[PDB]
RNA sequence: CGUGAGGGAAAGGUGAAAAGAACCCCGGGAGGGGAGUGAAAUAGAGCCUGAAACCGUGGGCUUACAAGCAGUCACGGCCCC
RNA sequence: GAAUGCCGGCAUGAGUAACGAUAAAGAGGGUGAGAAUCCCUCUCGCCGUAAGCCCAAGGGUUCCUACGCAAUGGUCGUCAG
RNA sequence: CGAUGUCGGCUCGUCGCAUCCUGGGGCUGAAGAAGGUCCCAAGGGUUGGGCUGUUCGCCCAUUAAAGCGGCACGCGAGCUGGGUUCAGAACGUCGUGAGACAGUUCGGUCUCUAUCCGCCACGGGCGCAGGAGGCUUGAGGGGGGCUCUUCCUAGUACGAGAGGACCGGAAGGGACGCACCUCUGGUUUCCCAGCUGUCCCUCCAGGGGCAUAAGCUGGGUAGCCAUGUGCGGAAGGGAUAACCGCUGAAAGCAUCUAAGCGGGAAGCCCGCCCCAAGAUGAGGCCUCCCACGGCAGCCGGUAAGGACCCGGGAAGACCACCCGGUGGAUGGGCCGGGGGUGUAAGCGCCGCGAGGCGUUGAGCCGACCGGUCCCAAUCGUCCGAGGUCU
């Protein structure tokens, strides 16, 4: 059935799943905001969160670690440096998502914003 | 005929004699009671009883003056145990005591649309030979032009589950009075958390 | 059971 | 299969027995308290980015 | 879960070496033979001039499976074969000797003779 | 509530902590308790560990053995009151978690996959020294 | 349409006169609402007349315990002249 | 008024099946009356004895720009054979 | 005949009883056991194989038994396509020939979309004279209905012996059913580890993609599961069938019956489990709101309540159901525990090296039991009684 199951699937399989969550860590340290679906951006949270978190570490297992997820040095850095300081006090919850008011045009599918927290 | 409300906790394996006797343990005692059913005014015999704490705000006014007139704070479930009278006005595990035997009922574990295979046990078609896109379909359902009708009650795919399920002569193992535990051994309908009564056995 | 085979009545479909 | 096909044209009254259940559930809105404009609940205000008190977005 | 068509090991000095088990004697129509029970079988692999011979039919009882058999006290065992002992229609056993571990609960079905004839009663 | 203590809390009366620790490729005996017709034996069973699946009490390892020319494989529950006592035999240092491969090996090829671990041995000896 | 020989349609009508609708307003356009033309604009170019099936909005009577080739005969109720 | 009639118009099935390979998408920025679909970027994926390249037949302006979006495009379209 | 698809198989059953078994009986050339035979009884059950397309039939091994029939020889808009109707090819036979044969042989297109009734499930609407939140009665339905072996009685009754009970009381199974995940056993699409080829990041080390829609391999939590576990078939009351009687005339005797009263089946009615007041005959009880403004009706604002919207859920296709919505632990994060994997990177040291050792049961780590307001359930809105008549 589905009893007791977590995380949705978002028809995908097994790789492009992963793959749409990377792109959107990559993304969404980018810039630090971005608009989705409403289902994307609720799953965006963890993915991102646990990513933030051993950012927060800073030792070099974690930076390896997350390098894993986003392959990108420049932007690790910019995790480690500038971003994950700003939580040091913050115990969890470093993002956000709220939903927007109107829709897409050409299938009507519902948005909302993920940005990370102050 | 006495009952209590309860719920469903979590499943185990004790020792007992050197025998391994799998349990489930189910959270019962106390049922406070809130109302008493009689003949002169209601036609049968029954308790009213209740389960869980509730948020008195969470309880809205025409509960609330029900549980009041009872003197009950709110609690979460109302649930009649019928031909039942205790002498107290509160009902706790201690009304069953090892060696007893139980029928208890639950909600089954919801399995949605389910097939003619899961629901009914049929046995579907071949997965080779030639069988063709009716491995799990479930056959024939009439015969031809008599009757060319399909009986009432027909065995056919649809909900199966989340259903009231009442088991049968089940053992009580143990009882522990201060954490209000009812030990049960064998399967009891439903999932963990779920709401469950245990009355008396009708067997013998 | 009747014991006498029975023949059929019509072809096997076939496109025509 | 054998191509299951209708039987009879399906009268006038029958097809709109039939959408008795069509109508469409108007948008449910709800005042945004800072610039009184008619929006969705639980959504950014799309008229003034306003939310939960404050700004969000610019609009 | 010894069933027809199963191929068994014989665990005595009666020259069969295969048996294939052709029906659980349990009542109308048990689905499957365990330790303890007995079965009709067909030889299928025997030595040269012994008690049996290959094409025989012969009643056995199955003393370890490689199916494992749980037990009241929580605990359960399981065998790296399958392996039966022949009898004749009285459950005493039709050889000499038994080959190889059996499993205790031949004890509580009454079949004495096999317990005490083989090397571990596990 | 808390369903997993109240769960807990059953399991209580029924814990051991008697029992020496072992991990899977660890030679072992278990002395067990048999009835045969009347009376009650201590039987002992003894070899490597293969297997620990653990679920708090509910944890169970099996153990598996050559018996007169048969492999015996044998589960015993971690909390069961009829196992008297354990003896560790060998420690031995799985590479893996669950050693189900050595099932089809021989004598020279387990021997050669669960070499001594010298590392817990070591500790064994170091232990025992209660003075 | 057919390789080809060869098969082989559909499709007429503003008004007397273009006087074919400047200008303004909504709209991206389409389209429409005023203004104007005209005897007439449901003659506005998707244009004489504009039937029927078919779709729709509004109104009157009626309909959620009821058995039907759908009508018919009677009676009563409501609405209209 | 019936010829499984002929011609055309419009219904039913029905907001139903389907929307043409399961190689795959995500975000940012831009244009615009309008953007999942157009352009730019970064990310992810697919082909690589091809799903790349050059000839021949055949097709016949489909080439390149500019300005367009009624229809054509199975949705959308500011894009386009 | 402007088409009613035709054997057998599979699947799903449903009914009849002229009953194969199980139950109750009479008669027996019935000692006991076991049979024969007739009557009552359709509640439930009625196995697995070898051969053949086979239905059927024989056979093997069991069994309480291995019943016979109807339903378009039930069931091709459910499946099969072995038999049999097409065209190909051959054998025997027939025919000068083309060809042909209730004679044999090898091969041979089985059609995605359910409108209406019916059926399985789920809602929406209205009604149930005031409007509401709960809790219930159970009219009437449905489900279930099986049976073996061993022991005790007792090697007793009976019998020359072999053989072997009625009744009564124990325990253990087979098949089915409902439920469940403690154990046993599966799965567990990215939860951990290992490994090859290649491309890459960043040279080393460390990593990433792809080799499947997991590249391969070893493992595996929650959940969903059976092979695993629990429990059910009853007990018991009532009325009965065949059959057996008590009392008893018509008919001084006899008669189970004509008056009356018993006993007597797995069968019928209760009893068990489940659905159920759309039971329009629309039930009952507990609690809550209550005489609001204007010309048995209307228009509003409200009451108690409800709904929308949101966080969700072992609930679920959508709908519904159930929980929560800051006065809050509902999801996500985080933390602790569990659990899996089984000793990460880094450094130190040992070896020429592949590696090895220690740090280190380390590191990572879905769902499971919990805590925690860090993030998101902001803010609100709309419907909602004034109670007809004797
Ligand atoms: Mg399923
Ligand atoms: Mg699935
Ligand atoms: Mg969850
Ligand atoms: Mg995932
Ligand atoms: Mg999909
Ligand atoms: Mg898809
Ligand atoms: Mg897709
Ligand atoms: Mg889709
Ligand atoms: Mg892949
Ligand atoms: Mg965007
Ligand atoms: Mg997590
Ligand atoms: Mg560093
Ligand atoms: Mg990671
Ligand atoms: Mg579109
Ligand atoms: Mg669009
Ligand atoms: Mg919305
Ligand atoms: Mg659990
Ligand atoms: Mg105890
Ligand atoms: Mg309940
Ligand atoms: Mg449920
Ligand atoms: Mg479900
Ligand atoms: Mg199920
Ligand atoms: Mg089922
Ligand atoms: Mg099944
Ligand atoms: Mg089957
Ligand atoms: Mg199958
Ligand atoms: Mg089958
Ligand atoms: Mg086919
Ligand atoms: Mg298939
Ligand atoms: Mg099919
Ligand atoms: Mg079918
Ligand atoms: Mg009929
Ligand atoms: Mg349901
Ligand atoms: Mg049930
Ligand atoms: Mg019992
Ligand atoms: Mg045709
Ligand atoms: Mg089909
Ligand atoms: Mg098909
Ligand atoms: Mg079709
Ligand atoms: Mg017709
Ligand atoms: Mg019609
Ligand atoms: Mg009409
Ligand atoms: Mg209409
Ligand atoms: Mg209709
Ligand atoms: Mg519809
Ligand atoms: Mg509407
Ligand atoms: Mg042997
Ligand atoms: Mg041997
Ligand atoms: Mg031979
Ligand atoms: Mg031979
Ligand atoms: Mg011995
Ligand atoms: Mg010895
Ligand atoms: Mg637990
Ligand atoms: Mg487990
Ligand atoms: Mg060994
Ligand atoms: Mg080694
Ligand atoms: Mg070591
Ligand atoms: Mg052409
Ligand atoms: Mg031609
Ligand atoms: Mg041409
Ligand atoms: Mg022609
Ligand atoms: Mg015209
Ligand atoms: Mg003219
Ligand atoms: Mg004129
Ligand atoms: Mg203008
Ligand atoms: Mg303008
Ligand atoms: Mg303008
Ligand atoms: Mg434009
Ligand atoms: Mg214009
Ligand atoms: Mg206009
Ligand atoms: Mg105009
Ligand atoms: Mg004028
Ligand atoms: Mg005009
Ligand atoms: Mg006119
Ligand atoms: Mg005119
Ligand atoms: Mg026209
Ligand atoms: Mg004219
Ligand atoms: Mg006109
Ligand atoms: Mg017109
Ligand atoms: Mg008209
Ligand atoms: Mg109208
Ligand atoms: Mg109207
Ligand atoms: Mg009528
Ligand atoms: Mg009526
Ligand atoms: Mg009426
Ligand atoms: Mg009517
Ligand atoms: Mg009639
Ligand atoms: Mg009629
Ligand atoms: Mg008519
Ligand atoms: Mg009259
Ligand atoms: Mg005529
Ligand atoms: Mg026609
Ligand atoms: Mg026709
Ligand atoms: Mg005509
Ligand atoms: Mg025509
Ligand atoms: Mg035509
Ligand atoms: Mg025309
Ligand atoms: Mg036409
Ligand atoms: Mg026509
Ligand atoms: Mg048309
Ligand atoms: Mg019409
Ligand atoms: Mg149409
Ligand atoms: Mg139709
Ligand atoms: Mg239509
Ligand atoms: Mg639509
Ligand atoms: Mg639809
Ligand atoms: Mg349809
Ligand atoms: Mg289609
Ligand atoms: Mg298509
Ligand atoms: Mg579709
Ligand atoms: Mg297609
Ligand atoms: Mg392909
Ligand atoms: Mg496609
Ligand atoms: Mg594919
Ligand atoms: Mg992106
Ligand atoms: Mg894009
Ligand atoms: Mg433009
Ligand atoms: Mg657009
Ligand atoms: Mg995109
Ligand atoms: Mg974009
Ligand atoms: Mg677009
Ligand atoms: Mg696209
Ligand atoms: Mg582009
Ligand atoms: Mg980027
Ligand atoms: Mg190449
Ligand atoms: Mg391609
Ligand atoms: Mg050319
Ligand atoms: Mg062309
Ligand atoms: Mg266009
Ligand atoms: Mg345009
Ligand atoms: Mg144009
Ligand atoms: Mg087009
Ligand atoms: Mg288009
Ligand atoms: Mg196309
Ligand atoms: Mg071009
Ligand atoms: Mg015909
Ligand atoms: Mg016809
Ligand atoms: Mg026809
Ligand atoms: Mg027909
Ligand atoms: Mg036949
Ligand atoms: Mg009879
Ligand atoms: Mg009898
Ligand atoms: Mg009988
Ligand atoms: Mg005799
Ligand atoms: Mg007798
Ligand atoms: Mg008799
Ligand atoms: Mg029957
Ligand atoms: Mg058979
Ligand atoms: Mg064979
Ligand atoms: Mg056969
Ligand atoms: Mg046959
Ligand atoms: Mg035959
Ligand atoms: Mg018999
Ligand atoms: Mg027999
Ligand atoms: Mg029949
Ligand atoms: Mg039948
Ligand atoms: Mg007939
Ligand atoms: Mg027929
Ligand atoms: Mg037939
Ligand atoms: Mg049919
Ligand atoms: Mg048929
Ligand atoms: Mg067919
Ligand atoms: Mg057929
Ligand atoms: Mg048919
Ligand atoms: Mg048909
Ligand atoms: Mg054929
Ligand atoms: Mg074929
Ligand atoms: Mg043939
Ligand atoms: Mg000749
Ligand atoms: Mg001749
Ligand atoms: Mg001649
Ligand atoms: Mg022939
Ligand atoms: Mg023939
Ligand atoms: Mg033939
Ligand atoms: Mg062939
Ligand atoms: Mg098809
Ligand atoms: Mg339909
Ligand atoms: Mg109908
Ligand atoms: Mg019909
Ligand atoms: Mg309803
Ligand atoms: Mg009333
Ligand atoms: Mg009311
Ligand atoms: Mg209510
Ligand atoms: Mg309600
Ligand atoms: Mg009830
Ligand atoms: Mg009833
Ligand atoms: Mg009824
Ligand atoms: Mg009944
Ligand atoms: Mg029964
Ligand atoms: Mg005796
Ligand atoms: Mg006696
Ligand atoms: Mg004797
Ligand atoms: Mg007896
Ligand atoms: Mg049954
Ligand atoms: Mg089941
Ligand atoms: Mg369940
Ligand atoms: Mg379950
Ligand atoms: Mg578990
Ligand atoms: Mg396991
Ligand atoms: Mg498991
Ligand atoms: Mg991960
Ligand atoms: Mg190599
Ligand atoms: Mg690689
Ligand atoms: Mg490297
Ligand atoms: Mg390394
Ligand atoms: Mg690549
Ligand atoms: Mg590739
Ligand atoms: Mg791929
Ligand atoms: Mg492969
Ligand atoms: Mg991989
Ligand atoms: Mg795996
Ligand atoms: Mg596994
Ligand atoms: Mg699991
Ligand atoms: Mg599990
Ligand atoms: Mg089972
Ligand atoms: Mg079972
Ligand atoms: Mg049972
Ligand atoms: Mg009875
Ligand atoms: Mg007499
Ligand atoms: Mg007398
Ligand atoms: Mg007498
Ligand atoms: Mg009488
Ligand atoms: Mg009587
Ligand atoms: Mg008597
Ligand atoms: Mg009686
Ligand atoms: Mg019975
Ligand atoms: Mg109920
Ligand atoms: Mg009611
Ligand atoms: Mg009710
Ligand atoms: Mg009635
Ligand atoms: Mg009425
Ligand atoms: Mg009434
Ligand atoms: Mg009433
Ligand atoms: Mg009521
Ligand atoms: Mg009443
Ligand atoms: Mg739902
Ligand atoms: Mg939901
Ligand atoms: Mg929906
Ligand atoms: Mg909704
Ligand atoms: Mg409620
Ligand atoms: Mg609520
Ligand atoms: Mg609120
Ligand atoms: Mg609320
Ligand atoms: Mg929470
Ligand atoms: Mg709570
Ligand atoms: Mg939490
Ligand atoms: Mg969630
Ligand atoms: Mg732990
Ligand atoms: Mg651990
Ligand atoms: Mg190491
Ligand atoms: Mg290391
Ligand atoms: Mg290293
Ligand atoms: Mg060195
Ligand atoms: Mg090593
Ligand atoms: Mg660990
Ligand atoms: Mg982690
Ligand atoms: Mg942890
Ligand atoms: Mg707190
Ligand atoms: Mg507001
Ligand atoms: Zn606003």
């Amino acid at each position: 059935m589905r009893h007791l199951k977590s995380g949705r699937k978002l028809n995908r399989h097994s790789s492009h799943r992963l793959a749409l969550y990377r792109n959107q860590a990559k993304s969404l340290l980018t810039h630090g905001r971005i608009t989705t679906t409403v289902p994307k951006a609720k799953e965006l949270r963890g993915f991102v969160d646990h990513l933030i978190h051993l950012a927060k570490r800073g030792d070099l297992h974690a930076r390896r670690l997350v390098l894993r997820d986003l392959q990108d040095v420049k932007l690790v850095r910019k995790l480690f440096d500038e971003i994950a300081p700003r939580y040091r006090d913050r115990q969890g919850g470093y993002t956000r998502v709220l939903k927007l008011a109107e829709r897409r045009r050409g299938d009507g599918a519902p948005l909302a914003l993920v940005e990370l927290v102050e | 005929m006495k009952g209590i409300l309860g719920v469903k906790v979590g499943m185990t394996r004790i020792f007992r004699d050197d025998r391994a006797v799998p349990v489930t343990v189910i959270l019962a005692g106390p049922c406070p009671v809130v109302q008493r059913r009689t003949p002169e005014k209601d036609g049968y015999t029954a308790v009213q009883l209740g389960f869980l704490p509730q948020n008195p705000k969470r309880v809205n006014r025409p509960l609330k003056g029900h549980f009041a007139k009872a003197g009950v704070e709110p609690v979460r479930i109302l649930r009649e145990i019928r031909d039942f009278n205790p002498e107290g006005d509160t009902v706790t595990v201690e009304i069953f005591k090892p060696g007893e035997r139980v029928d208890v009922t639950g909600t089954s574990k919801g399995r949605g649309f389910a097939g003619v295979m899961k629901r009914w046990n049929f046995a579907g078609g071949p997965d080779s030979h030639g069988a063709h896109k009716i491995h799990r379909h479930p056959g024939s359902i009439g015969n031809r032009k008599t009757p060319g009708r399909v009986y009432k009650g027909k065995k056919m795919a649809g909900h199966y589950g989340a259903e009231r399920v009442t088991v049968m002569n089940l053992e009580v193992v143990d009882v522990i009075p201060e954490e209000n535990l009812l030990l049960v051994k064998g399967a009891v309908p439903g999932p963990n958390g779920g709401l469950v009564i245990v009355r008396e056995t009708k067997k013998a | 059971w009747r014991i006498r085979p029975r023949p059929p009545r019509l072809p096997r479909p076939r496109p025509r | 299969a054998k191509h299951p096909v209708p039987k009879k044209k399906t009268s006038k009254a029958r097809r709109d027995a039939r959408r008795s259940h069509h109508a469409l559930t108007p948008p449910t809105l709800v005042p945004c308290p800072e610039c009184k404009a008619m929006k969705p609940p639980h959504t950014v205000c799309p008229e003034c980015g306003y939310y939960a008190g404050r700004k969000v977005l610019e609009v | 879960m010894i069933q027809p068509q199963t191929y068994l090991e014989v665990a005595d000095n009666t020259g069969a070496r295969k048996i294939m088990c052709i029906r659980v004697l349990k009542g109308s129509n048990a689905k499957y033979a365990t330790v303890g029970d007995v079965i009709v079988a067909s030889v299928k692999e025997a030595i040269p001039r012994g008690a049996v011979k290959e094409g025989d039919v012969v009643k056995a009882v199955v003393v370890r499976t490689k199916k494992e058999i749980k037990r009241p006290d929580g605990s359960a065992i399981r065998f790296d074969d399958n392996a039966a002992v022949i009898i004749n229609n009285q459950l005493e056993p039709r050889g000499t000797r038994v080959f190889g571990p059996v499993a205790r609960e031949l004890r509580e079905k009454g079949f004495m003779k096999i317990v005490s004839l083989a090397p571990e009663v596990l | 509530m808390n369903r997993g203590a109240l769960i807990k809390l059953v399991e209580s009366r029924y814990v051991r902590t008697d029992l020496p620790e072992f991990r899977p490729g660890d030679t072992v005996r278990v002395s067990y308790k048999v009835k045969e017709g009347n009376r009650t034996r201590i039987q002992d069973f003894e070899g490597i560990v293969i297997r620990i699946r653990r679920n708090g009490f509910n944890t169970t390892f099996t153990v598996r053995k050559v018996s007169y020319g048969v492999g015996v494989e044998r589960i015993f529950p971690l909390h069961s009151p009829l196992i008297q006592k354990i003896d560790i035999v060998q420690r031995g240092r799985a590479r893996r978690a669950k050693l189900y491969f050595i099932r089809n090996l021989s004598d020279r090829e387990i021997r050669r996959k669960l070499r001594a671990d010298r590392k817990r041995i070591d500790q064994d000896r170091a232990a025992e020294r209660a003075a």
